[PDB]
């Protein structure tokens, strides 16, 4: 039993996101983020298990603040933001697309899942891969929920 | 005498330790124990560090039994500051102390019947975690011993799977007695290391299962008149035997008068959660005190020089398996390959009190 | 103490500092006679040493590597604690092991040389138990910088 | 009640601090020579540790040390 | 016993005959296996820099009995002058591992 | 700041290679099978869930890690050189743990001696923590589609003896 | 009749063998509990929830941890006693989740939870917003995967 | 020089299909509703079972389809 069924690649290139509903059953969600990197795109991954502000975080550079242990001050600093300086992770041109692999569907509020579908659609270089909070088959729906 | 490497992932599987030895065929003869493989510097991170800070550091010296470090870290500012704790904590602070010590020889025992299985004694582990999540709630990183007793209250799920504990594991023990009486390869391959006796014991640095090896009934809490112990019932181990066997019997017997203490202390409810709590911080004074505690593997120590600050200005510790490791250069002499492995499963020692 | 006014009176420096905490007793005693007050107080009901203390006050100036050393045995419980106070400077490290008679002191006065620097004597193996052989300074005394190690910092 | 106040960069030399183990690593070479460790606290000894090197402190006297100025330095 | 190294990333000591990559047996020749992970960008000119740094390094830092301790300072301070090398841009880094962890933090804004 | 990697194209485009690519590295996704590596308080999860040092690819960390244990671990990555990846399973393989300030006889994590796929919590979680840490690395091994065998040495050394003073 | 003397401690050992057969047979039969993966009380000390307008001033997160983790930038606004609190980033590969300012808050906005699946593929990404930290992380009922775990019971017996 | 048998189709064909086809997902199945309900004999006889019936599962090793709803719930993805 393997799909082998390309509609999962029809799906983030028509709607460009879709939550992946699969189990904990091994890694069987890989293999439709692997046919996007053969077909020459490059995907990055993200977690929304302890993501927050996310329209904050992947633009206008969220800051960094080095964990001091006691002994350094604050210095706070402006890191560069998640998706923005991925956009200037692509040092060739063959490059379509950015694909966003996110794996936490559980403590993603609605309205911040549909606040990050928003930067799916805000350029065109971006795929949002969320989860689908672990069916028990491989379902892909759309972001209809959120 | 070709060398042993002894290499960072043994056969076996009870820390990271080096014994090379010159091994002249198959007996080994001398002994060269290299140290320092877990090693954290708890002594100049513990002088840079208050008490409420460096009482999360004790996890890693004995987390096969983790209330025997900080309840004498506790049990350091309660006698230094003489602050009285209430009768009830106490005594539950026993109880826990010695199902901590339950624990400890239980998973003694676990690796190294598997050495020389895992859900033999998991089946009784599962209920043992579960007493320490109904006790404080943490599996063995427990954070609950302050100076007025223990952090929390007892909920009411606990004192009844207590009450339930007795008739849940001294049944599978004493099933678990009569297998070195019953199979023979325990009276074959691990009988007779072990050789030495009292008077040595007493004269080298010994303490805890390798003193009550040779009968001797030793035992700090009986001696220095500590938590009412001779209040309960008490058997402290003068079994003689000497060998490996002798110390398999001292640490049943050693199980099974926790059991007793425990079961007489199950109905004994003699008493709030911390007595003496003003305010959130305090320091400590200057005094010469050595505190020390019944171990496990013998006479655990904290030695404190104060500071009258928020950091003690001396923080030694004394571990009870440390000073237990000498021995092996003098009980490696006569043995073999196959016999190390029951040498440095009867001196029961993890490395994180070793190192530290 | 007791001893220090019966035994080690009969011309031996036992000199007081009065009680310690609990029951203990702190006498200091210089290491020129170090070995010979070993045997006398083994020989005197003595025998069981445990926690060997190497105390840092006064960095750069006094160093003590003092004992507890008590009368514990198998029947009887007399517990008689005491603390030998031997002491040493930075310029002078040089100090008497006890592991010619007391042979189990491998450990203790290895960790001694190994997180102070204290030079002994009548020794059989004394190395670096916790740090390399290659390990040039001592952590435990408060005069000492960690140099710059980066495993040392998270970065 | 103390010698310094506790803040101020401390230079070390090579001669001045002749006590410790300075000259071991002839030639490494350390970094709290220069005005690295900031006075964290004071007793005749003060406490010591640089403001970005995370390590462990350490207690110097007031003489051996020297306050140098309030120059941190970090990146 | 034989291997006496201070192996880390980037930085492996490895004083052994080892002319090529092929290991054996063990001498005074101190082989620098530089970036083992595949971690960085590591162009060979600033290799060559790293490397001949290394070797003045290792030329004024001698004298002294040459035992582990001189390889854990060596080897942290050659660490020191990766860090500062790779933080003003001369060394990038790679993006074609499995892991890219951004082992010396993310370049910012400044 | 980064490098550029080739990223020709992809020669095994047939059905039947991509098939058998899916199936080995489902496969590979599905036997773990770790050497354990214990000996510190991540041990007390291998009761709840071999000893040829070369052989299984897919060790997890489960150890705290010092400097002196450091040596022995690079020579155990040595012998677990091209195929697979270690999984951080102890602050002290992520951060130095709870002596991440004053310790000087212990590692800040092995993220600066051994490239680590997985970061965990740390000290000691419940027994499926380590089962969702090998399904993530499946996950993250199905991901991979073996890089298309895409292979490159350095080989820096210098042939001047050293200023050498031995014992 | 040496010999004999091996026999019979093979007769010995081969009682003990059948014993200790008997005995794991026995113990081959631990079928009910079966713990394993999904496919405890509160205090269980996993991911601590933080709560952002409760979190007012005294700073005792950054002074009773055993590391001092906590950074938080703070600015004295005049005449109101606010001290502007921003970016409460906490790393959970600094954090130990040892509890201490847990139970020793002033403000108790501090309290812990019950989940602890923050296995991540970044240590950069464990740098944790306060957004992010007043997430409620599951309902451990509402699956359709994990039953009633035997908290209260024990050997229950009853899924089968 | 025998040929006992002299047949040319469906012989062991169809005790091969039928041994593949019928018999699999009935063993799967009684591996399923008997994972707890078994004495350790029972276990014993499952195991010897299983372990007889071994090739006939490659064609039901990657298909799982009713084994999961612990509940009456809704498919609400
Ligand atoms: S992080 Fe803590 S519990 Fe985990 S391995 Fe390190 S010391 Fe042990
Ligand atoms: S949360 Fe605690 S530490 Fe933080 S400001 Fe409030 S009282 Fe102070
Ligand atoms: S959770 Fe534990 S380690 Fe983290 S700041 Fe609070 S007390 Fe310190």
């Amino acid at each position: 039993v393997k799909p082998d069924i390309g509609q999962w690649l029809q799906d983030v290139e028509e709607h460009k996101a879709i939550a992946i509903y699969a189990p904990h059953e091994g890694g069987y969600e890989g293999r439709y983020l692997n046919r996007l990197k053969m077909q020459g795109y490059y995907f990055l991954d993200i977690s929304a298990r302890g993501l927050g502000d996310p329209e904050t975080t992947l633009l206008k550079n969220y800051p960094v603040c080095p964990a001091h242990l006691g002994k350094q001050p604050i210095a706070r600093w402006y890191y560069p933001p998640e998706v923005d300086y991925r956009l200037a992770a692509l040092p060739p041109s063959a490059k379509g697309l950015v694909v966003w692999v996110l794996e936490a569907k559980v403590l993603s509020k609605s309205e911040l899942q549909f606040l990050a579908l928003l930067p799916s659609l805000r350029p065109n270089v971006r795929v949002i891969a969320e989860c689908g909070n672990w069916r028990k088959f491989v379902w892909k729906p759309l972001a209809e929920i959120a | 005498l070709m060398i042993v490497n002894m290499g960072p992932h043994h056969p076996s599987m009870h820390g990271v330790l080096r014994l090379i030895v010159t091994l002249d065929g198959e007996d080994v003869v001398d002994c060269e124990p290299i140290l320092g493989y877990l090693h954290r510097g708890m002594e100049k991170i513990a002088e840079n560090r208050a008490i409420i800070q460096y009482l999360p550091y004790v996890t890693r010296w004995d987390y096969l039994a983790t209330m025997f470090t900080e309840a004498i870290t506790v049990n350091g500012p309660e006698q230094l500051g003489n602050i009285q704790v209430p009768k009830r904590a106490s005594y539950i602070r026993v109880i826990m102390l010695e199902l901590s010590r339950i624990a400890s020889h239980l998973l003694w025992l676990g690796p190294f019947m598997a050495d020389i299985p895992f859900f033999y004694i998991f089946r009784e582990r599962e209920f043992v975690y579960d007493l320490f999540e109904a006790a404080t709630g943490m599996r063995m990183m427990h954070n609950f011993f302050r100076i007025g007793g223990i952090a929390a209250d007892l909920p009411y799920g606990w004192i009844d799977k207590c009450l339930d504990f007795c008739d849940y594991f001294l049944t599978e023990v004493v099933e678990y007695q009569k297998l070195i009486t019953r199979n023979p390869i325990f009276l074959e391959r691990v009988e007779g290391v072990g050789i030495i006796g009292g008077e040595e014991a007493i004269n080298w640095g010994l303490s805890g299962p390798m003193l009550r090896a040779s009968g001797i009934p030793w035992d700090l809490r009986k001696i220095d008149r500590y938590e009412s112990y001779d209040e309960f019932e008490w058997e402290i181990q003068w079994q003689k035997q000497g060998d490996s066997l002798a110390r398999y019997l001292v640490r049943l017997s050693e199980m099974t008068e926790s059991i007793k203490i425990i079961q007489q202390a199950l109905e004994g409810l003699p008493y709030r959660f911390i007595s003496k709590k003003p305010s959130p911080t305090f320091e400590l004074s200057k005094q010469e005190l050595y505190v020390r505690v019944e171990a496990p593997k013998g006479e655990l120590g904290i030695f404190l020089i104060g500071d009258q600050s928020g950091f003690p200005w001396r923080w030694k510790i004394r571990p009870p398996g440390f000073i237990n490791l000498q021995i092996l250069p003098e009980l490696v002499k006569r043995m073999k390959l196959a016999d190390i492995m029951t040498i440095l499963g009867s001196i029961d020692i993890i490395m994180g009190e070793v190192d530290r | 103490g007791t001893l220090s006014v019966w035994l080690a009176k009969r011309g031996l420096v036992h000199r007081s500092l009065g009680f310690d905490y609990q029951g203990i007793e702190t006498l200091q005693i210089k290491p020129e006679d170090w070995h010979s007050i070993a045997v006398i107080l083994y020989v005197y009901g003595y025998n069981y040493l445990r926690s060997q203390c190497a105390y840092d006050v006064a960095p750069g100036g006094l160093l003590a590597s003092v004992y507890h050393l008590t009368r514990i045995e198998y029947g009887v419980n007399q517990a008689e604690e005491v603390c030998i106070k031997v002491f040493t400077h930075r310029s002078n490290p040089r100090i008497p092991s006890v592991f010619w008679v007391w042979k189990s002191t491998d450990f203790q006065e290895r960790e001694s040389y190994d997180m102070l620097g204290i030079t002994y004597d009548s020794h059989p193996r004394l190395k670096r138990i916790l740090m390399p052989e290659s390990w040039i300074g001592w952590p435990l005394r408060k005069d000492y910088i960690a140099p710059n190690f980066y495993e040392i910092q998270d970065a | 009640v103390y010698s310094m106040k506790k803040g101020q960069i401390v230079r070390v030399e090579k001669e001045k601090y002749l006590n410790s183990i300075n000259y071991l690593s002839v030639g490494g070479l350390d970094y709290i020579y220069e005005d690295r460790g900031e006075v964290l606290d004071l007793r005749e000894y003060a406490l010591v540790g640089w403001v970005g090197i995370p390590t462990a402190p350490a207690w110097l006297p007031t003489d051996m040390l020297i306050k140098c100025e309030k120059l941190v330095y970090e990146r | 016993g034989q291997w006496l190294s201070s192996v880390t990333r980037h930085v492996r000591i490895y004083a052994a005959y080892i002319d090529p990559e092929t290991c054996e047996s063990q001498m005074d020749k101190l082989t620098l296996i530089l970036d083992p992970t595949e971690e960085f960008v590591w162009d060979d000119e600033s290799c060559n820099k790293v490397y001949s740094y290394f070797q003045e390094l290792v030329d004024h830092y001698e004298g002294a009995p040459l035992t582990e301790y001189t390889l854990r300072l060596i080897g942290s301070d050659v660490e020191h002058y990766i860090r500062k090398m790779l933080f003003d841009g001369e060394i990038q880094y790679n993006m074609d591992a499995r892991v890219l962890n951004f082992s010396m933090g993310k370049p910012r804004v400044q | 700041s980064i490098k550029f990697p080739i990223l020709d194209r992809t020669t095994k485009n047939s059905v039947i290679s991509t098939t058998l690519n899916d199936l080995s590295n489902w496969s590979r996704l599905s036997s773990l099978w770790p050497l354990l590596y214990g000996t510190s308080c991540c041990f007390i999860e291998f009761a709840s869930l071999r000893s040829s040092p070369r052989q299984a690819d897919l060790i997890l960390t489960a150890g705290t890690v010092t400097m002196k244990m450091a040596p022995s671990l690079v020579r155990l990555y040595e012998q677990m050189p091209e195929p697979k990846y270690v999984i951080a399973m102890g602050a002290c393989t992520i951060t130095g743990g709870m002596f991440s300030t004053d310790s000087y006889s212990t590692v800040r994590g092995v993220d600066k001696l051994i490239p680590v796929d997985v970061y965990l919590p740390g000290c000691p979680p419940k027994p499926e923590a380590v089962i969702d840490a090998i399904t993530k690395l499946r996950k993250k091994i199905a991901r991979e589609i073996y890089k298309d065998r895409i292979r490159r040495c350095f080989t820096t050394n210098h042939k001047f003896f050293v200023v050498r003073s031995p014992h | 009749t040496g010999f004999m003397n091996y026999g019979q401690q093979t007769l010995r050992a081969a009682r003990y063998i059948g014993q200790g057969f008997m005995i794991t047979l026995s113990h081959t039969n631990r079928l009910p509990v079966t713990i394993q993966y999904p496919y405890t009380s509160e205090r269980f000390r996993g991911r601590i929830h933080f709560e952002f307008d409760k979190c007012i001033a005294c700073e005792v997160c950054v002074r009773v941890c055993p590391i001092d983790l906590p950074v938080v930038d703070w600015k004295l606004e005049t005449n109101i006693r606010k001290k502007r609190l921003l970016n409460y980033s906490i790393d959970f590969g600094i954090c130990i989740f040892c509890g201490n300012c847990v139970e020793y808050c002033p403000t108790n906005c501090l309290s812990m939870t019950e989940e602890y699946e923050f296995s991540t593929y970044d240590r950069h990404e464990l740098n944790y917003n306060q957004i992010a930290l007043g997430r409620l992380p599951m309902s451990v009922i509402d699956d359709y995967t994990i039953r009633t775990i035997w908290n209260s019971p024990q050997t229950k017996n009853g899924v089968n | 020089n025998q040929q006992e048998l002299s047949s040319v189709v469906l012989d062991i064909g169809i005790i091969s299909v039928w041994y593949f086809l019928v018999m699999p997902p009935i063993i799967m199945n009684w591996l399923r509703v008997r994972w707890y309900r078994r004495k350790f004999f029972e276990m014993y006889l499952q195991f010897m079972f299983v372990f007889m019936f071994f090739p006939g599962l490659l064609l039901w090793a990657p298909f799982l389809n009713f084994r999961k709803f612990p509940r009456d719930p809704n498919m609400k993805n």
